């Protein structure tokens, strides 16, 4: 159960952290058994992805919970649905176990609402994994989010709404294999959630309270809060991550600044600006040319490189071992015995 | 070490659209704009249809907006950006990019109007509308003209391009292509070993056996059984012979 | 001369600084602004050469993926950004010019804080190379050279000293081509192909050099077709 | 593809008896030394470099050039099995 | 695991041709490693062996005169090339070096649809054959370039794939444009005049319905060949435009791109005439048109001669791709205007059908039955709508021509994007109540979607199983099957079956002709058991009947002459451990005879293994 | 670890001898030798 | 010259009859085969002016869909025939030169048939125009200018006679124009460029002559860019 950490970038570390398993104890579900669990039952709603598990063998046993589901007392993923008396809808929110969301008519959040006040006669809500079009009189509760129906990692997919969910499963675990590079990128067009993954996962730093600057090295930002005192940040220069990909953090404020409380005072890994960067933007044109793009061959622009545009730095640590053998200790020295 | 993109790497965006390289072209004859700026890459169509992620061919769309009127946006899941409301920032776009160039001096080429006669022939653009007016439709629509680069031609037909974020994946040790000639052996199996430095035989497996036999392949597979191998006494005088 | 000759282009040019230029020609018979500007264009991104930091050497730093203290950027982030630093020399005397720039302190490390040299000017002055704290020693010596398009830093790798860090070689002084063909009437007949060409150069050298260099590049290789076999 | 490979399909009775011909001809190509040829004067085998494909690249590319002409024999027992390599070694040199 | 190995990540090679592949020469290297050290001797670069291997010890240490002795080593050596799962003999195809800078492989794509190899990380292997023989079978009956039709069905699988139809097809598809006034020139010459000017003017196009000529037929006449295509160049002609042209003795009505088509073939083989007695230049090249040229090709001109029409429809295709543009848009893919009607129309239908059971009408189950039918037709309904769209309106969608074009697509993919994905199923099994109401072109809602995923597991779920099955199967075929093999003079035992061609139970009792299929399946490159007379020709005894004579005695059972057809066959042979030449029939992976020594047994086993990691599977028994 | 059955394998092929016309009359020179005095 | 000049385009030509001519040219940078070969087709085509069939008139026949009696073909076929035909004057004097032929009864219609002109030769007499049954009367004067590209019969309009018919303009004696550009390698660098072009000819001029006149249409238009303005 207890894995080498997932840092080929925060976010898929982030994930790593985050997954639900079936193989494990061997005592629980193990090898034998599957397709009825495997299959994304009707409760997996806003507690599992139906779209998260690994492309692979090993499919369906393995994913990560959705973006609003908690674990409550014991291990039971309730999500959030928001309550809705009459044809009144709230603000207030029940983390439902699976068992009680079956009792009652919930409805979707695409409902044309005007604030408490639900908006056509004829409306989608699902009593218990069936599709049933509901009156706003029927209408007990309603769905808190789009984003709780999914993960994290999922919820940073564009449109999502015109992509097959099977072909979305593969968007969200390439995010999983981001590496970061140098120069990061925010997509030109985001979902909403590339800031708050920045920030719940550990890439950039933030501001505790309001102060001003004091030092900005590349090593180290001396902040120096309000409340009359000054702390140095370190900042992790270059670390290798568990897969090999840089971990550096740099600064972004300049000296002798008033920061605001939580903001990046240096960019994580793979930030531009607070916000979630990997690849980056590039001008594209959608056509064949002669074969170089075939089934699923890119043709790329030698300009990309001009630019340092997709660049990342390595690094593998090569180890070797002084050892005794009953015919002589292995001396480590300068002496290579034979040519040059 | 300093990994700089090249033809083995695999970039993918976030919609699924995964692929690799296939060949670095020098920006002198790359696809390119009216406007001297040129594409960075070209993604194939065909490999949209089957699979079903249209919200890939949504991102450029937008993009291509971002781009001309410098601006980043957010999308959300489900409630995010509508058809009408991108046609209209591509309005704005048309603006940018066709409004200075008004300004800056000149109108529309013949390759310009060339491709707006196999465009309405298509049936992209009303006809009887002035080529200025047609441009916006077909900008609208996402596509704009694009000429050769390598002929300085236009490419007949509006092809769509635009800023589409995409990632580069990391590459696993298996990537570093192995080749080994001759190498250590196993201990009780005397079969091909690697390890630290010497790269380790592949594996030939039942189902590439039977291809072989299939074919007439006979020595062929002899070999793969023998002198690739197991052989001991074979795989020795084999290196010897050939050397 | 009157009629079908002294009906010729008028070469016309507008060009402000040594980064952009316009150049219009009119008139060409038809679909010939086509046939020069594409090949003119395919000339000018590839054929044409410059200059571009091809090594570096910071005093104290032994690797690329260093960082110095009292400096914020990193060894690798300022190599970058003398990619960004355009220099012109002016003769053929100076192949490899050695630029030196050290600073301590407090300071703003920018392009212009290199000591001058005789023969060579530096067009981005402002660029930002550095930011130093206090206690902010950096003393570099940045390698400069004439060449023609790009060289990974892998390619050369220059060995001025030991401790020395090759960079990438963005030898292109055109930045970007762009050529429109739009009608223009002359009299009798309509149909007439006007070609006009805008090119972008980082200072190394100008628009009108390039192209005159350019046109000569594709003449030297017409003449080629001399001697059959 | 290859050199009249249809041409060559059709002189054999059965496809794999085509390659084993080819293959045992290239052998003797090289072993009782490479000039053991039947057509080389006028338009033969040839390499780039220079045009030195005349001495010793590939062997079979030779052995196929020659049995798409009409001067081999291949037959099932054509020359008695020990006897073939005694006179093949007294008249071709160059070992 | 093989001495003389290799595996890098795969990447395509579109100037390859079929008979080469891109191999790093870095990995040549150590891959030919001896071939190369007594090559460098042999040469000034080393004095032996030992100093040789030094020489090449470390990278920084060699030579550019190393790659000249290598690039000279591989001169006429060929390698084998393997795929991930190695379902079929051509799983492995043998190809010649031509060594390159980096890391990765240039296959050719031709030959991605042998091995299941697309280019998202798809890695081969590569092996070495070191004896004079092994080489010798390896680029004789084992490289690429010889094997070209399948050992499964006498069909090609060298077939221009997804880019090279997609651009075949573009450049010759005709256009039609507005109908408004009088579509008669057939028979006025003031409606040559008349629609003539009138065309000139805005009110006929070029390309109009007009049957005997649009004006576009009336005002581009051409003499040569080459006169139409240089009106085409200069911006006259278009090539999907209707014009007419002369030909060797005809004046014959078609477009500049299938004229030029014409030509790619003509030239790829010089015989001018049997390119056109083999050519469709009255359609748009579709995949199955082309794999027929392939086909066809093959038979009449001969093995090699096709390879070079291969590339040649390789080339052409790839390049007419780039240029024709197509692109995929979001307003490219086209929603009906009767969408709304449709959905409305069977929206009210189902409120009758709920009104129907408030009453107590249709029991619990009759309710649910008859909706599920309703949208079940409906979605149907809209999926030939959005067709007839763009069949009507939108010829030259892009999201079309690939599908219609044996490029890419599926009717049923379509739908998805331009009409609805109409009804997806609950966990079990029971279809849900509720459609999918939305398209990919719009929001496909938050559940809708959640609806819609179910039956994606239960998909893959299916496939990760076949990835194994598809071998549980092919294992006990071979098991059974490896023994046989073709060793032979023609076995003497005339038991002999017979093939209908007719079946009794469709409807109840009809007798009808078997499919073109099926037929084609049983008696393709059988050998006559006994003499058959049928429309006028005399199919002699023991004859291999080429697809051309099965195509004769259907069209005689079609008059009625023969029910069944006589054919040595497997299942009646006398060789004990083998069947023989009679009996097996044609299909080597070549169109003649079949050559003895072939191994049968296994290329059967495979040819039914790998087509069933296509069929569903729920439970075994 | 034996040559297969099928294939180039065949009992038909497995034996098949080439000759170019020159080692044609070399051999049956080697006959006419066999004339004894 | 050794080094870099001596590594110079071999211009290689291989030329068969006036008709058809290969010509290679190796080694060059990076795409510039393509930079070469491309202009020189746009000119090949466009440029090398050349003749063709500018105008017909049948005497006693009006419109171009007619029919003449005691011939079997039709006016469209002959027509079009006619753009078959390939003349050569020798001067810039002659413009255009009207081509006249009057033929009767039993007899085939051969271009040798048109009366000679003094400058005008024809380089397709047995190309065939023609067949007279009895009672065959055919009297016309076809046009023939020099001119550059295609023209539609439409876009000139030419007015000899009043019920004279245009015909379509075939302006060129290149046929077809054709080039690739593989790899070749140099010892040390491998990316290379090879341009080899392929040019066919009605015969009037050769492939080789076409192609120089080429070239220097392209060089007379690089000067162009002289005198700025
Ligand atoms: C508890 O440690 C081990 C237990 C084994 O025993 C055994 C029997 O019990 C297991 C569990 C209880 C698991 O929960 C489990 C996983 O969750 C899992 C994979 C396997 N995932 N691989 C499969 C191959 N592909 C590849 C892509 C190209 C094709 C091949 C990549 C994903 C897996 O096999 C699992 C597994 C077992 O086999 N993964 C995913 O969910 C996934 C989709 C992606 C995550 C990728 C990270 C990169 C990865 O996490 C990495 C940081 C390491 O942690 C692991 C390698 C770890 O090894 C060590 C050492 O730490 C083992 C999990
Ligand atoms: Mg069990
Ligand atoms: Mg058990
Ligand atoms: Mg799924
Ligand atoms: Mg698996
Ligand atoms: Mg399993
Ligand atoms: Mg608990
Ligand atoms: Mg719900
Ligand atoms: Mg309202
Ligand atoms: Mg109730
Ligand atoms: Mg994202
Ligand atoms: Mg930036
Ligand atoms: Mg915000
Ligand atoms: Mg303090
Ligand atoms: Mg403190
Ligand atoms: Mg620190
Ligand atoms: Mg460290
Ligand atoms: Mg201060
Ligand atoms: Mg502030
Ligand atoms: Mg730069
Ligand atoms: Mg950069
Ligand atoms: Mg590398
Ligand atoms: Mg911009
Ligand atoms: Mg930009
Ligand atoms: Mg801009
Ligand atoms: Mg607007
Ligand atoms: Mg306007
Ligand atoms: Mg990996
Ligand atoms: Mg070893
Ligand atoms: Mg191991
Ligand atoms: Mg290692
Ligand atoms: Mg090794
Ligand atoms: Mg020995
Ligand atoms: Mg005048
Ligand atoms: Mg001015
Ligand atoms: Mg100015
Ligand atoms: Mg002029
Ligand atoms: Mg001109
Ligand atoms: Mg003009
Ligand atoms: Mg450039
Ligand atoms: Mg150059
Ligand atoms: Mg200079
Ligand atoms: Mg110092
Ligand atoms: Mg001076
Ligand atoms: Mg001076
Ligand atoms: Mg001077
Ligand atoms: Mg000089
Ligand atoms: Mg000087
Ligand atoms: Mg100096
Ligand atoms: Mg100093
Ligand atoms: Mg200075
Ligand atoms: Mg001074
Ligand atoms: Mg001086
Ligand atoms: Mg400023
Ligand atoms: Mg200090
Ligand atoms: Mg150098
Ligand atoms: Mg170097
Ligand atoms: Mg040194
Ligand atoms: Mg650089
Ligand atoms: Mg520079
Ligand atoms: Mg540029
Ligand atoms: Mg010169
Ligand atoms: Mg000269
Ligand atoms: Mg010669
Ligand atoms: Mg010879
Ligand atoms: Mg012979
Ligand atoms: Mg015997
Ligand atoms: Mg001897
Ligand atoms: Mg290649
Ligand atoms: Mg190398
Ligand atoms: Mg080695
Ligand atoms: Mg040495
Ligand atoms: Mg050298
Ligand atoms: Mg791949
Ligand atoms: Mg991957
Ligand atoms: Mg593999
Ligand atoms: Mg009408
Ligand atoms: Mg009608
Ligand atoms: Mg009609
Ligand atoms: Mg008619
Ligand atoms: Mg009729
Ligand atoms: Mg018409
Ligand atoms: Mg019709
Ligand atoms: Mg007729
Ligand atoms: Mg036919
Ligand atoms: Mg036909
Ligand atoms: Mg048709
Ligand atoms: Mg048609
Ligand atoms: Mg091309
Ligand atoms: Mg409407
Ligand atoms: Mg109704
Ligand atoms: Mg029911
Ligand atoms: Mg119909
Ligand atoms: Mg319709
Ligand atoms: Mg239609
Ligand atoms: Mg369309
Ligand atoms: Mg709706
Ligand atoms: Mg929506
Ligand atoms: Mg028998
Ligand atoms: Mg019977
Ligand atoms: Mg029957
Ligand atoms: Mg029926
Ligand atoms: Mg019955
Ligand atoms: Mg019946
Ligand atoms: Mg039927
Ligand atoms: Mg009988
Ligand atoms: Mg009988
Ligand atoms: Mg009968
Ligand atoms: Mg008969
Ligand atoms: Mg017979
Ligand atoms: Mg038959
Ligand atoms: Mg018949
Ligand atoms: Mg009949
Ligand atoms: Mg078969
Ligand atoms: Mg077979
Ligand atoms: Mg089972
Ligand atoms: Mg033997
Ligand atoms: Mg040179
Ligand atoms: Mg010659
Ligand atoms: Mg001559
Ligand atoms: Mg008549
Ligand atoms: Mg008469
Ligand atoms: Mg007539
Ligand atoms: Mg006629
Ligand atoms: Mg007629
Ligand atoms: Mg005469
Ligand atoms: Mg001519
Ligand atoms: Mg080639
Ligand atoms: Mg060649
Ligand atoms: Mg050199
Ligand atoms: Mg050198
Ligand atoms: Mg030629
Ligand atoms: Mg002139
Ligand atoms: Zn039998």
């Amino acid at each position: 159960l207890s894995q080498f950490k997932d840092e080929t970038n925060p976010l898929s570390s982030l994930r790593h952290k985050r997954r639900i398993s079936a193989l494990g104890p061997g005592g629980l579900t193990r090898e034998r058994a599957g397709f009825d669990v495997r299959d994304v039952h009707r409760t997996h709603y806003g507690r599992i992805c139906p779209v998260e598990t690994p492309e692979g063998a090993n499919i369906g046993l393995i994913t990560s919970l959705a973006a609003y589901a908690r674990v409550d007392e014991l291990g039971f993923i309730r999500t959030p649905y928001r309550r809705v008396v009459g044809g009144v809808v709230t603000d207030e929110v029940v983390y439902m176990t699976a068992t009680e969301e079956d009792r009652y008519t919930i409805a979707q959040a695409n409902t044309p609402l005007e604030g408490n006040r639900i908006a056509a006669e004829r409306v989608v809500a699902r009593r218990k994994g069936e599709p049933v079009i509901v009156s706003p009189e029927e209408v007990e509760f309603m769905d808190v989010s789009p984003k709780q129906v999914f993960s994290v990692n999922t919820n940073l997919i564009p449109f999502l709404e015109h992509d097959d969910a099977n072909r979305a499963l593969m968007g969200s675990n390439m995010q999983t294999q981001a590496v970061p590079l140098i120069r990061a990128q925010a997509p030109v067009v985001m979902t909403g959630l590339e800031e708050r993954v920045v920030r719940d996962s550990l890439a950039a730093l933030y501001a505790e309270e309001d102060g001003e600057v004091a030092k900005v090295d590349g090593n180290r930002i001396v902040v120096r809060y309000e409340d009359g005192r000054l702390v140095e940040y370190p900042l992790r220069r270059f670390y290798r991550s568990n897969q090999g990909t840089a971990l550096d953090q740099r600064p972004r404020v300049v000296v002798g600044q008033r920061v605001r409380k939580g903001d990046l005072l240096a960019d994580g890994p793979a930030s531009e600006n607070g916000f979630l960067a990997l690849g980056q933007n590039v001008l594209v044109a959608i056509m064949p040319f002669d074969g170089y793009n075939f089934e699923d061959a890119i043709v790329i622009s030698e300009e990309l490189l001009k630019r340092d545009f997709y660049t990342s730095i390595h690094i593998e640590r090569y180890e070797i071992e002084a050892r005794d053998t009953k015919l002589g200790p292995e001396r480590i020295t300068r002496d290579i015995p034979h040519l040059s | 070490q300093k990994r700089k993109l090249q033809v083995g790497d695999k970039l993918a965006n976030r919609h699924g659209n995964k692929g690799v390289v296939a060949k670095i072209l020098p920006v002198e004859d790359m696809p390119h704009l009216p406007d001297g700026t040129p594409v960075d890459v070209i993604l194939n169509p065909l490999g949209v249809p089957s699979r079903m992620n249209l919200g890939q061919i949504l991102e450029t769309h937008l993009g291509l907006a971002g781009y001309f009127l410098g601006q980043r946006y957010i999308s959300p899941i489900f409630d995010g950006a509508k058809e009408p409301e991108i046609k209209e920032l591509l309005a704005q776009a048309f603006e940018v990019y066709f409004g200075k160039r008004k300004g800056e001096g000149f109108g529309v080429d013949k390759r310009e109007v060339e491709v707006l006669r196999r465009a309405e022939k298509l049936g992209l653009v009303t006809p009887g509308k002035t080529p200025e007016e047609q441009l916006k439709e077909l900008f609208l629509q996402g596509k704009v003209v694009l000429y050769d680069g390598r002929t300085g031609e236009p490419i007949e037909g509006p092809i769509v391009v635009g800023q589409m974020f995409i990632m580069k994946l990391y590459h696993m040790v298996e990537d570093k292509m192995h080749a080994r000639s001759t190498g250590p052996y196993s201990l009780i199996t005397q079969q091909p070993l690697g390890g630290k430095a010497q790269f380790g035989g592949q594996r030939f497996g039942e189902m590439e056996v039977w291809a072989l036999e299939a074919y007439g392949a006979a020595h062929t597979l002899q070999e793969m059984l023998t002198l690739k191998s197991d052989d001991i006494e074979g795989r020795n005088a084999a290196y010897e012979a050939i050397i | 001369m009157l009629d079908s000759k002294l009906k010729a282009p008028v070469f016309t040019v507008r060009t402000q600084g040594r980064e952009y230029g316009e150049f219009v020609l009119e008139p060409l018979e038809r679909g010939f602004g086509v046939t020069l500007g594409n090949p003119l264009r395919r000339i000018l991104l590839s054929s044409i050469p410059g200059t571009a930091v091809t090594s570096v050497y910071i005093e104290d730093v032994l690797h690329e993926f260093s960082t110095i203290p009292g400096v914020k950027e990193d060894v690798v982030e300022i190599i970058l950004n003398l990619k960004e630093l355009v220099v012109r020399f002016l003769n053929p005397s100076l192949q490899t010019v050695t630029l030196l720039l050290k600073a301590e302190g407090p300071k703003e490390v920018k392009a212009r804080d290199f000591l001058p040299v005789a023969d060579v000017e530096i067009m981005n002055p402002d660029l930002h190379i550095a930011t130093l704290e206090e206690g902010g020693r950096l003393n570099m010596e940045v390698r400069v050279d004439r060449g023609v398009g790009y060289v990974p830093a892998e390619k050369h790798g220059i060995k001025d000293r030991i401790n020395a860090i090759p960079v990438d070689a963005v030898f292109s002084p055109v930045r970007r081509v762009a050529f429109q063909v739009e009608d223009t009437r002359l009299g009798q007949r309509t149909d007439l192909d006007k070609l006009t060409l805008r090119i972008w150069t980082d200072g190394s050298v100008t628009p009108l050099e390039a192209l005159n260099q350019a046109v000569e590049i594709l003449r030297e290789h017409l003449t080629y077709f001399s001697n059959p076999q | 593809a290859e050199p009249g490979i249809d041409k060559l399909f059709g002189m054999v009775d059965s496809k794999y008896r085509l390659t084993v011909v080819v293959a045992k001809r290239a052998q003797q190509l090289l072993r009782h030394g490479f000039k053991n040829t039947v057509l080389e004067p006028e338009e033969r085998p040839k390499m780039q470099t220079l045009e030195g494909l005349f001495d010793d690249p590939n062997a079979e590319t030779w052995a196929m050039k020659e049995l798409l002409t009409g001067r081999l024999v291949f037959g099932e027992n054509l020359v008695p099995e020990d006897r073939l390599q005694k006179e093949m070694e007294r008249i071709y040199p160059g070992e | 695991r093989v001495d003389y190995s290799g595996r890098s990540v795969i990447v395509v090679g579109p100037q390859l041709k079929l008979h080469q592949c891109g191999l790093p020469k870095r990995m040549a290297l150590e891959l030919f490693k001896p071939f190369l050290l007594k090559k460098m001797e042999e040469k000034g670069i080393a004095p032996n062996v030992k100093a040789a291997r030094r020489m090449l010890e470390r990278q920084r240490d060699i030579k550019d005169e190393v790659w000249d002795a290598l690039e000279e080593v591989i001169h006429g050596k060929v390698v084998l090339l393997n795929r991930a799962p190695t379902l079929h003999r051509l799983g492995i195809q043998a190809f010649q070096p031509v060594l390159v800078e980096g890391q990765s492989i240039q296959l050719h794509p031709l030959v991605c649809e042998a091995f299941n190899a697309d280019f998202d990380g798809d890695q081969m292997a590569v092996h070495v054959p070191l004896s004079s023989f092994a080489q010798a079978e390896a680029r004789i009956q084992m490289l690429s370039a010889h094997n070209l039709l399948s050992p499964a069905s006498g069909e090609p699988l060298a077939k221009p794939s997804r880019d090279i139809i997609l651009g075949l097809y573009y450049i010759t598809q005709v256009r039609k444009e507005k109908k408004g006034a009088g579509l008669e020139f057939a028979t006025p010459e003031e409606a040559l005049a008349a629609h003539e000017r009138g065309e000139v003017a805005l009110n006929a196009p070029i390309k109009v319905a007009g049957r005997e000529t649009s004006v576009g037929r009336l005002k581009y006449v051409f003499a040569n060949p080459d006169e139409a295509l240089l009106a085409v160049a200069h911006g006259i002609v278009d090539l999907q435009d209707v014009v007419t042209v002369r030909y060797m003795g005809k004046r014959l009505e078609t477009s500049p791109g299938r004229i030029l088509f014409a030509r790619i073939v003509a030239e790829a083989v010089e015989d001018e005439k049997v390119a056109w007695e083999l050519i469709q230049l009255d359609v748009p090249q579709e995949k199955n048109s082309l794999k027929d040229l392939v086909y066809q090709a093959f038979l009449r001109l001969g093995m090699e001669k096709t390879a070079r029409l291969l590339d040649a429809l390789k080339y052409y295709g790839f390049t007419f791709s780039t240029t024709s543009g197509i692109t995929i848009g979001i307003d490219d893919a086209v929603i009906p205007e009767e969408k709304k009607q449709y959905l409305e129309e069977a929206d009210r239908k189902l409120l009758q059908i709920e009104q129907a059971y408030e009453m107590g009408f249709l029991t619990d189950r009759e309710r649910y039955d008859q909706i599920l039918q309703l949208w079940t037709e409906t979605t149907e309904k809209v999926t030939q709508a959005v067709f007839k769209n763009f069949e009507e309106n939108y010829p030259f969608n892009p999201l079309y021509v690939m599908a219609q074009s044996g490029a890419r697509g599926n009717p049923q993919q379509i739908r998805q994007l331009c009409g609805l994905r109409g009804l997806m199923q609950k966990p079990s099994g029971e279809t849900f109540e509720v459609p999918v109401r939305s398209s990919f072109r719009e929001g496909l809602t938050v559940l809708e979607y959640f609806i819609s995923s179910h039956g994606a597991r239960k998909g893959g779920a299916d496939t990760a199983l076949r990835t194994a099955d598809s071998g549980y199967l092919t294992r006990k075929l071979v098991d059974v099957t490896h023994e046989i093999v073709v060793r032979e003079a023609d076995c003497g035992t005339t038991n002999y079956i017979s093939v209908p061609l007719f079946q009794p139970d469709e409807v109840t009792r009809s007798l009808r002709l078997r499919k073109r299929a099926d037929i084609e399946a049983g008696l393709y490159g059988r050998v006559l058991a006994r003499e058959v007379e049928v429309l006028g020709v005399r199919l002699e005894e023991g004859r291999y009947l080429s697809m051309d004579d099965v195509h004769l005695l259907i069209k005689a059972a079609e008059a009625g002459e023969i029910q069944e057809v006589p054919v040595r066959s497997p299942l009646t042979c006398q060789t004990r451990y083998g069947v023989c030449q009679k009996c097996y029939g044609y299909d080597l992976s070549m169109a003649r005879p079949v050559s003895i020594g072939e191994a049968v047994g296994i290329v059967a086993a495979q040819s039914i293994g790998e087509p069933g990691t296509q069929l569903t599977m729920r439970t075994f028994h | 670890g034996r040559l297969i059955p099928a294939g180039t394998g065949s009992d038909f092929v497995r034996f098949t001898q080439v000759v170019d016309q020159k080692t044609l009359k070399a051999i049956e020179e080697a006959r006419k030798e066999a004339v004894e005095a």
